[PDB]
């Protein structure tokens, strides 16, 4: 009952705790390698022409 | 110059606060979209008649009555006597409006949204100018309203005079259409909304006792003021042109005078919200 | 050509806008309510949402049920924020049996955040049955003094022993001390004796609205 | 026996947070400082957007950033045209109170989903019908999304999501494992994984395809009402009641950044990324609007002019304008 409950929940963390991690440094280091890299072509960030704009 | 000096102040401080107290209503009213509201229209109406009457009638007065000499044409002058007639009686049926307004709002609290639409409004406004209109242009273009004595004749024939002098009928009629008629409507819708008020609290105080100033202090700051400032006028206005000497120029140019500066208390009676009171300190 | 095809695109935004001013008024004509209380109250017998619609002298109002549910925790209160009042039906007949959970949820909602400026009307209801229960288990036994309680003079004693009557004074009050509190003048409660057998509370639910209407109207204006 | 479970629950958990914390080589923080800011950005209103009857609760950028669906308190659906501010169609509803809004990646159909346990389906070209219903939720929804155009995921109020399919009308996976109501969800670009956020301050990460939670994530301390999804597939942002942002990571599965400003005490409501990844815009219960900054965790501007609350958000695909939907029955589109 509430036993089976903890059971499903007992099981379930083990299978939670068997993972690979990695790194915090590598994964900074490719989220703003990626932002930096894809940061030229952002209309919010770098204002574009006036007359691009379909709203202006 | 020490008369000289004096009024020049005094003349001039009401001018700029009067437009200053009509710009920075109207502003507040147009610039944002939440003020505006049915009950907004008619205090729009009030602000702009009181942004005309102050932007045109009373610096001339003011220099009419310093230089002692008119310096303008007849026609000029008949000009500036009608929209003045105009800015004062326009500036009043739109007071009896809003009571009626919050007499019908409070009364009948379930059908005052179907009973006032925002087409109904400019409807009511027109009509109340119209109104207001008919009996400023009207009569006053054509030559109605003149007297018969030497004095007023010898008065119109020079170019250099400008006194209000009107036959007898014609005060009796503009003074009704402008003030005494729009004066018991006013003072039935608030002796009604007082007794339902007061019912109210009597209704509120029965139930949860164990466990008023304020409606006499807003009723008083509302009728008070007006009737103070419009009600000798009209009825010097009266007695002056029932018997004659009886009253001086001097007198009815000054009770002209303070009526003027009424319509400089609106802005800061009727827009005491505090929506309204947000915006101006936004601004 | 790009004209033509345009100038269509005008027509449709005015087809919809011409429905949508009338709509606006329909819209605006309605009362909407809200009926709540805990269970066993009689909600049900009153009456998953379930809107019913009633005229009342030309008076639309389309009354909005919540629904059953065991939530503890509620998180659609705040979809209710322009409701005209809160219809509350809380029943007496439990107190052996508990009004203290009803007193606890009614705290609640009169305490929250989104439902400060809503009023609450409160409904006895299951009134009836309280006089076989109050005589021949009594209300004095229990931790809030019954019989220390004075019954004040005046609640009019409809066509009747006292005990009956103190104790649904008493029982009555226990909620109002608890609304008159908070309530700092921006919202009330309205107290009301109602059982099945009344033929008609639609009157009392009507003179309940205009009043709440009334009032909100004339603090609105600095009146009050 | 259930103490002995509760002990080796202690010593797993245990086992979790050491093995997380075993990772935290160094903050996000302090990696990035040498990163030039931005700096000071200001967005003026372009269009404004009026005709509801009442509050506005969600809407949805459509596939080609022109059109844009809302529903509103009063039970209306209305499809947009921002090029030419204008309208397009107007559904009516069988029930006024909704909380939700979609669009389909192929612009055919928009469903929504409100107070009574049904979502609802219609099909915009063919006249607006209603094609399908769903029902087998005991708790209003909460957030619906289409995966595809066969096939829509939506979270209930019951800690559960579901994966409906539209052909048969009958659920085909069910998720569980969450103990307070679930208030919203997003899904990866490859409709391979989706994160939901409960009520419980835990936020997990399902699979579509096998059926089971993942990751758990516990760095708040309130309920969650928002959440929003990163661009590159391995990050995702939350927002609390707690005037919080967190930015967790799935990789090293434990929270890098927390934005919080010591002068609003408010909640969230909405939170969005951009196109590049760098602002993260969040909206809150003060009025207004609020720009971060993903990597410096500056604010670089404020978005002000809404009467009511702010309860929407949205970024068009091709990152043109942004789009905000309040209670004042108005929207608005800012650039
Ligand atoms: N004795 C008595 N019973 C009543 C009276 N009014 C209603 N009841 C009964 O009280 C019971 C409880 O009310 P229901 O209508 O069942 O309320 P409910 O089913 O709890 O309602 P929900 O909360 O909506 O589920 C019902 O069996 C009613 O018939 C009354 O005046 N006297
Ligand atoms: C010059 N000022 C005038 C003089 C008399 C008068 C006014 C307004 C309405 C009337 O019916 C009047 O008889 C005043 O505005």
């Amino acid at each position: 009952a509430s036993i089976a409950q903890a059971r499903k929940l007992v099981e379930q963390l083990k299978m939670e705790a068997n993972i690979d991690r990695i790194k915090v440094s590598k994964a900074a280091a490719d989220l703003m390698a990626y932002c930096e890299a894809h940061a030229k072509e952002d209309p919010l960030l770098t204002p574009v022409p006036a007359s691009e704009n379909p709203f202006r | 110059e020490v008369w000289v000096v004096g009024m020049g102040i005094v003349m001039s401080l009401i001018v700029l606060a009067i437009v200053f107290g009509n710009v920075l209503v109207i502003t507040a009213i147009a610039k944002f979209e939440r003020l505006q509201t049915v009950t907004n229209y008619f205090i729009t109406s009030l602000a702009c008649a009181d942004l005309v009457m102050g932007l045109a009638v009373v610096p001339f007065g003011a220099a009419h009555i310093l230089t002692k000499t008119w310096t303008f044409g007849n026609f000029w002058c008949e000009f500036w006597t009608s929209i003045d007639v105009l800015c004062v009686t326009a500036s009043i049926e739109t007071l009896c409006v809003i009571a009626v307004d919050r007499y019908f709002a409070i009364t009948s609290p379930f059908k005052y949204q179907s009973l006032l639409t925002k087409n109904k409004a400019r409807v009511i406004i027109l009509m109340v100018w119209i109104v207001s209109g008919l009996t400023s242009f009207l009569p006053i273009q054509m030559h109605w309203y003149r007297a018969t004595h030497q004095e007023a004749i010898n008065c119109y024939a020079e170019e250099t005079c400008c006194d209000f002098f009107t036959n007898q009928a014609y005060a009796i009629a503009s003074s009704i259409v402008s003030f005494y008629v729009p004066l018991v409507i006013m003072v039935f819708v608030y002796s009604r909304v007082f007794q339902e008020a007061k019912r109210q609290l009597q209704k509120i105080d029965k139930s949860e006792g164990r466990f008023e100033h304020k409606a006499l202090k807003t009723l008083g700051i509302i009728m008070g003021t007006f009737t103070l400032c419009w009600l000798p006028f009209f009825i010097v206005n009266i007695v002056h042109v029932i018997q004659d000497n009886l009253i001086r120029k001097e007198v009815y140019i000054l009770l002209n005078w303070i009526g003027y500066v009424n319509s400089g208390f609106n802005p800061l009676i009727y827009c005491r919200s505090p929506d309204f009171r947000i915006a101006f300190q936004e601004l | 050509d790009q004209r033509n095809e345009e100038k269509a695109q005008r027509e449709a935004n005015k087809k919809i806008e011409k429905q949508l001013q009338k709509d606006k008024q329909v819209y605006r004509a309605t009362h909407r309510l809200l009926l709540l209380g805990a269970g066993e109250s009689g909600k049900s017998t009153i009456v998953g949402i379930f809107e019913t619609k009633f005229q009342v002298d030309k008076v639309n109002f389309h009354m909005f049920d919540v629904g059953g549910q065991r939530d503890e925790r509620r998180k659609w209160i705040q979809c209710f924020n322009d409701v005209t009042a809160i219809i509350f039906v809380v029943a007496s007949s439990s107190y052996n049996m508990r009004l203290q959970e009803a007193l606890n949820l009614f705290k609640s909602i009169w305490n929250n955040r989104w439902l400060r400026t809503i009023s609450v009307i409160l409904f006895l209801n299951k009134q009836d049955l309280l006089a076989e229960k109050v005589l021949a288990s009594k209300i004095e036994d229990y931790f809030p003094e019954f019989a220390r309680y004075t019954t004040p003079e005046d609640a009019t004693p409809e066509p009747e022993d006292p005990r009956v009557t103190r104790a649904k004074y008493f029982i009555r009050d226990e909620f109002l001390r608890i609304s008159t509190a908070s309530g700092d003048g921006r919202h009330y409660c309205y107290p009301h004796f109602t059982c099945a057998v009344d033929t008609e509370n639609i009157r009392r639910v009507f003179n309940d609205c205009r009043d709440i209407i009334q009032r909100m109207h004339l603090r609105q204006y600095e009146l009050l | 026996e259930l103490d002995q479970l509760r002990q080796e629950a202690e010593q797993l958990k245990n086992q979790i947070r050491d093995a997380r914390k075993a990772c935290a080589d160094a903050t996000l923080s302090q990696i990035t400082n040498n990163i030039d800011p931005v700096g000071r950005i200001q967005m003026r209103t372009r269009r404004t957007l009026r005709g509801h009857l009442a509050k506005i609760y969600a809407m949805h950028w459509g596939t080609d950033s022109r059109l844009l669906v809302s529903a509103s308190q009063d039970g209306k659906l209305i499809i947009w045209d921002s090029y030419t501010t204008n309208k397009v169609h107007a559904i009516p509803l069988r029930s006024s109170w909704v909380m939700t809004c979609a669009y389909a990646p192929s612009g055919n159909y928009v469903a929504c989903g409100g107070l009574d346990n049904i979502c609802s389906i219609y099909n915009l070209k063919t006249n607006v019908r209603v094609s399908r219903e769903l029902a087998g939720h005991t708790g209003y929804l909460s957030c619906c999304r289409f995966l595809d155009d066969n096939q829509i995921v939506t979270s209930s109020g019951d800690t559960t999501c579901a994966l409906w399919d539209i052909e048969t009308g009958q659920q085909t996976t069910t998720f569980t494992g969450h103990t307070g109501d679930v208030m919203s969800l997003s899904l990866a670009p490859d409709t391979r994984l989706f994160v939901s956020g409960a009520c419980d301050a835990s936020a997990k990460l399902w699979d579509v395809r096998e059926g089971m939670c993942r990751q758990t994530f516990t760095g708040h301390e309130s309920d969650i009402n928002a959440i929003c999804f990163f661009p590159n597939g391995n990050a995702f942002a939350t927002g609390s009641d707690d005037a919080t942002c967190r930015l967790f990571d799935l990789r090293a599965d434990q929270e890098l950044m927390t934005y919080s400003h010591d002068n609003i005490i408010c909640g969230i409501t909405s939170v969005s990324f951009s196109k590049s990844g760098r602002l993260l815009l969040a909206g809150y219960d003060d009025f207004n609007c609020n720009v971060w900054d993903a990597l410096k965790a500056d604010r670089a501007g404020v978005l002000a002019g809404h009467d009511n609350r702010v309860s929407c958000l949205g970024v068009t695909d091709d990152g043109m304008a942004v789009a905000t939907g309040s209670w004042d029955s108005f929207l608005k589109i800012w650039n």
